[PDB]
Order: structure tokens, then sequence, then C-alpha cells
RNA sequence: CACGGACCAAGGAGUCUAACGUCUAUGCGAGUGUUUGGGUGUAAAACCCAUACGCGUAAUGAAAGUGAACGUAGGUUGGGGCCUCGCAAGAGGUGCACAAUCGACCGAUCCUGAUGUCUUCGGAUGGAUUUGAGUAAGAGCAUAGCUGUUGGGACCCGAAAG
């Protein structure tokens, strides 16, 4: 659609929006993120603090598979498991027989420790976990299996 | 497959974190360990 | 001529009909228009303006939300109206029986609503069993919880984001974030 | 079998017909409901008279 | 509560084995979507052009 | 070379606006000996409205 | 008594794209995105689809690394609306969003340094005018549209030069 635009509007208007006295000239200001330290300065200043200057130290050659931990708290849990169990897991689990949670297979590495559970026994399997995340599946009555 | 779905429970007196935060350091104090003999 | 206190010919800024052409939305409107002409109550009134809102202005609001309001005191009978989607929270484990109306529901929060007795309506159905504005809980979601509030009023020293599009050690951390690094701001 | 319905889900993965928004598409059903006429206040004069 | 709808013949006539409505023509008839889907749609079969 | 002409104009257009003080404003710059009592005190008031 | 313009016709100048901001419409909604690709086809269309991937659901730190409920997910002030009483005025209760404020929680910095301990490992506990693009019953993903931004021949024509 450019039927719908504000250059159509501006035919007979000399000077289309781009005003008279100073006009619309070919790249004034630099090109570019130029002038960041010299004519642009109170604004990477203002909107962009951080920019110019090196912090830390270098890693070369960072493969991104090493750092693989997404995390999951104690709220998705019961997710993990399917929608037509999960019921018979809750009002049940007064029995022995408790459910297991694979987190590796349903994509995480890590468990986490916000919000709360029912004081229902899980066995939770996972390669990484935080410590009030066992606290609160001990305190349910669960259990917590390192793995790999 | 992995394990069986809905088997037993084994609390016993382990704590996994405390597992984990002990297999880190003996990881990065055994050669400064091995080296104090 | 007239000295003027006033900018003249000032549109009031608000909306006075929806921007969408969901013409099943032109008709709730017809219908709130009517019960706020043809009655003394402010809740139909609420619900006309709340219909002509945006996207943003018009949130979700979740099923714990809900089930939160549902818990004050002697609120636990009401019939409840919000205004835009009712989402679910799987945070949850035990939902009441309520009565809930709205414009649309997903399906998981319609099924956990009636899964627990409840029932999900329409605003015109409410209007059929509420005119005046009787036993009902409006709620709104949060507007402020967003991906572009958390860049408003940036600037030094307010603790706002900046707009950035890929994050690191490397990308607005080092001057004017340290005193190590020229200045902290 | 197609497009589903209420009882038989979809050939089609995930899909739900929509649900609607409103209920009835005759909104005077609804105008001139007990309900309603019962609880409004009485009409005058769809248009009015030149006072001065 | 489904209503039906009857099934003709190649004659023209009408037999008398009718059958319910799906719920597919209840569903709702939003012309602003068909419209903003459509002006999306009949582009696909488009061929480039340049000078 | 700093006309200052029409500023005042500019600024009464949109007008000067007083700061629009609150209740319980901020106590960033007190006596932090105050501050660490005060925070003290409301805990403990809370309690003992928490029984009454 | 500044510049262009003798007259006429036709042509003739803010565009397209990549990635983005705010705003609006829509679909679905803690998920979303069919279209790299495969099946299919009345054949560049339309229709169907797995697995992964992207963005998002968890931040913080230079980094190792750790990683979000004392509480009816807190209190106080206001707060629409709803309920109660009332002829009404008003009084009370409940009080989503939102704003101010004191706190609680996660990480970083400074401090305290327990049970135990390969005798130096470990770091519970309680703190601090410190600090964060955070938590606190999720809000986003995709498409489209005006405006706007950067790079691109980049509104059209134009150099001396290299």
């Amino acid at each position: 659609p450019s039927r719908f635009t504000k250059t159509r509007k501006h035919r007979g208007h000399v000077s289309a929006g781009k005003g008279r006295i100073g006009k619309h000239r070919k790249h004034p200001g630099g090109r570019g993120m130029a002038g960041g330290q010299h004519h642009h300065r109170i604004n990477m200043d203002k909107y962009h603090p951080g920019y110019f200057g090196k912090v830390g130290m270098r890693y070369f050659h960072k493969q991104q598979a090493h750092f693989w931990k997404p995390v999951l708290n104690l709220d998705k849990l019961w997710t993990l498991i399917p929608e037509d169990k999960r019921d018979q897991y809750l009002k049940s689990a007064s029995k022995e027989t408790a459910p297991v949670i694979d987190t590796l297979a349903a994509g995480y590495g890590k468990i986490l420790g916000k919000g709360r559970i029912p004081n229902v026994p899980v066995i939770v399997k996972a390669r990484f976990v935080s410590k009030l995340a066992e606290e609160k599946i001990r305190a349910a009555g669960g259990v917590v299996e390192l793995i790999a | 497959a992995t394990d069986v779905e809905a088997r037993a429970v084994q609390d016993n007196g382990e704590s996994a974190f405390r597992t984990l935060r002990l297999a880190r350091s003996e990881k990065k104090f055994r050669g400064i360990r091995e080296k104090r003999a | 001529g007239i000295d003027h206190t006033s900018k003249q010919h000032k549109r009031s800024g608000h909306r006075t009909a929806p921007k969408s052409d969901n013409v099943y939305l032109k008709l709730l409107v017809k219908l709130y228009t009517f019960l706020a002409r043809r009655t003394d109550a402010p809740f139909n009134k609420v619900v006309l303006k709340a219909l002509f809102l945006s996207k943003i202005n018009r949130p979700p609001v979740s099923v714990s939300r809900i089930a939160r309001a549902l818990k004050q005191e002697g609120a636990a009978n009401k019939t409840v109206v919000v205004v835009g989607t009712v989402t679910d929270d799987a945070r949850i484990f035990e939902f009441p029986k309520t009565t809930v109306a709205a414009l649309r529901f997903t399906a998981g929060a319609r099924a956990k609503i009636v899964k627990a007795g409840g029932e999900c309506i329409t605003l015109d159905q409410l209007a059929v069993r509420a005119p005046k504005g009787q036993n009902t809980l409006i709620l709104r979601g949060p507007r402020n919880s967003r991906e572009a509030v958390r860049h408003f009023g940036m600037g030094p020293h307010k603790g706002k984001a900046p707009r950035i599009l890929s994050t690191g050690r490397k990308f607005e951390r080092a001057r004017g974030r340290r005193r190590s690094k020229g200045f902290k701001v | 079998q197609v497009w589903g319905s209420e009882t038989v889900a979809s050939s089609k993965v995930g899909y739900t017909l929509p649900s609607h928004i409103i209920s009835t598409s005759d909104v005077t059903r609804i105008i001139n409901s007990s309900e309603i006429q019962s609880a409004i206040r009485p009409a005058g004069q769809a248009t009015q008279k030149r006072t001065h | 509560s489904r209503p039906q709808v009857t099934v003709h013949s190649l004659t023209g006539e009408a037999t008398a084995n009718a059958l319910p409505l799906p719920a597919v023509f209840s569903a709702p008839i939003r012309p602003d979507i068909v419209h903003t889907v459509f002006t999306s749609v009949n582009k696909n079969k488009r061929q480039a052009y340049a000078v | 070379n700093h006309t200052a002409h029409n500023q005042t104009r500019k600024a009464h257009r949109n007008g000067i606006k007083k700061p629009k003080t609150y209740k319980y404003p901020s106590l960033k710059g007190v006596d932090p000996k105050f501050r660490r009592n005060h925070k003290h005190a409301l805990h403990g008031t809370a309690k003992a409205l928490a029984a009454a």
C-alpha cells in the first residue's frame, strides 16, 4: 500500500515534509553510529550507556552447547507429566508408587525453586539441582536422582 | 526407554546439591592435593 | 474576537468506538450502549468503555488471578467479568467452582473452569443474568508487565532498560555502567 | 470428520473450531427480553422538540 | 437439536434421507479477516517483474 | 548570543507543573540510624495488629 | 535595480529491501510460528505434516558459578466497581488495574565464619547509607498497516578530483 502513505498527501506541497530552511540534504550527521563520542555523545551516554569500552575476558572458541542449562521451577514439574495421568497421581500417591519425571527428556538441565507444590511424592531425575528445589521435594516426600 | 514410569521412592539420607557441590570441589582440588603429598 | 483559554476544537483523547471491525464486537457495543443509556448503573458504562480498548490495555487475566479474587472475604460466589482473555495457569492445583464471563477463553482455561463445575460465559448472557450489574467482580490484567514498558523513561539513574537486541558482557556494560570504565550512570 | 465438531475431533492436529465471542447474532432478542425490559428505565421521544 | 438438510437427487427430487448440519456452518462469519486473509493469499501466485 | 525572548511563553504553553507531592515520600536521604529502627518498629506494629 | 522562467505537449522526482522502535488490527495464548523440507495437487496456487530450530517462560556476575513465597505471594495510604444498611444523603466491607511507600526473596560486592573437616576444605547463620536491564498466581509469538530509524545509487540532477 502506497495509496495509504503520506507521500501522496504531499503532492502539491513543495518541501515534502522535510522542510524549507533546513532541508532533506544528503547525510548530515555522518553515516552511521558515527560521532559517538564527538557530536552524538549525549545520546550515546543517555540512551545507550555501556557502549565504548572493553569489559571482561575473552573466551576463544565458545561453543554454546557446553552452556546448555535450561531452567525449570517447581510449578511446571507437574506439567511435564501428561494431563491424563497427573489427575490420578495427584488425588492418588497416598499409595507407595511415585511418578518419575525425566527433565532431561523434557528438555531441561536444571530445576529451580520458584513456587510451591502439593504434598505428593515424586522422583525427579535431573543433572543439576538447586538447594531449595531439593528441600521442597524431600519435604513433599520425594527424592532427587542425579544423572549423567 | 528409561526407568519405569511410576515406581517407588528411596529417600535415602544424601543431598544431591551437596554431592554436586563436592564433586566440583574435589575435581578442583585434586591436583593441588596430590602435590601436597 | 475571543481571547482563548483553551485549545479550540480539541477532541477528547478517549475513543468512543472500537477501531476493530469485528461485527460480533459491534453487536456487544450496540448492546452495552443501550444498557448504559437506559440504565442507572456504572458497571455497564465501565464495560462499554472497556470494549473499546486496544490489545495492550485489554490484557489477559489468568485463572489464578481469578482464584485469588474469589478468595476475598465474601467474593466467593460472585460472577466474574473479564473484558479480555482468560488464560490458563498450570502453577495452581486447586481451582474453585465459579462463574466467569468474558470474551475469549483459551481451551485450557475453559477446561479447568468446566472440570471444576463452573461455567464459562460470554458478555451477552451476562447482561441477561445481570443487567444492572449484579454480584459482579470486574478484573483487569497487568499493563506494566510488558517487554516494552521495561524501556520507558529510559535515561540516567532511572533504573530502566535500554532498547537493545543482543546481550552479553560486551553489549552496553562498559562505560557509563561502572566506575572503573569512566563513570556510572 | 475434517473440521471437527463438539463430538468428534478433527483429522487436523490441535485444531478446535473457533469459539464464539457472542452467543446470538440477533441482539434484539436480547434487548426485548424480560430480564432487560424489566430493569431498564422508560424511554421517550426518539426526536424531541425545539424549546426556545 | 442439530438441524437437518435433505438430500436431493439428480432428477431434482428430494429423497427421504436427511442429514445433520455440521458444526462448520455455525462457525463465526467474519468478513474482516476473510478479507485480510484474501489480500495476502491472492498474492501467492505472482511472478516477479523488473527492469 | 543568548536571547531569552520567547522562553517563558514556551514554558507556560504546556504549563509549569508543580511536582505532585505524595503521602509516604521517599526515605533515601534520611539518617540510616533512624531508618533501621523504623524498619524494626513497623514490623512490630504489624505483628501487634495481627492478633488484636 | 536578487535568482530561474519565450510558448506548448509528453516524460519528470521520499521508492524497494535487510534488521528494528512506538502505536493499531487479527489468530492462538505459557506457548507461538505450516511453507528449509516432505506428502499432495485441477499443479509456481490451494491443502496436510513429523523432528529440530528461533523468540518467550529466570535472572545475575568479568568469571568460576549460584539461581527467586517467613506471610490468607506481606503491610500502609489512595483507588474504579461490586455487596450491605439507607427514602435519599451518606456509613461500612470488599477492594483488580495504577501511582507513592516500607519490607520479604534470587544473584553480585563488603562483613560475620557454625556443625564438621583428607588441616584446609567446606559456608549454615545473621548483616550492610552498597548493587542489578530481577521475583512477588506468567504475556508472549507470528502476520499485516501508517509513522520513524541505520545501511544500501537511497527524494531527483550536480563538482573540482582519485
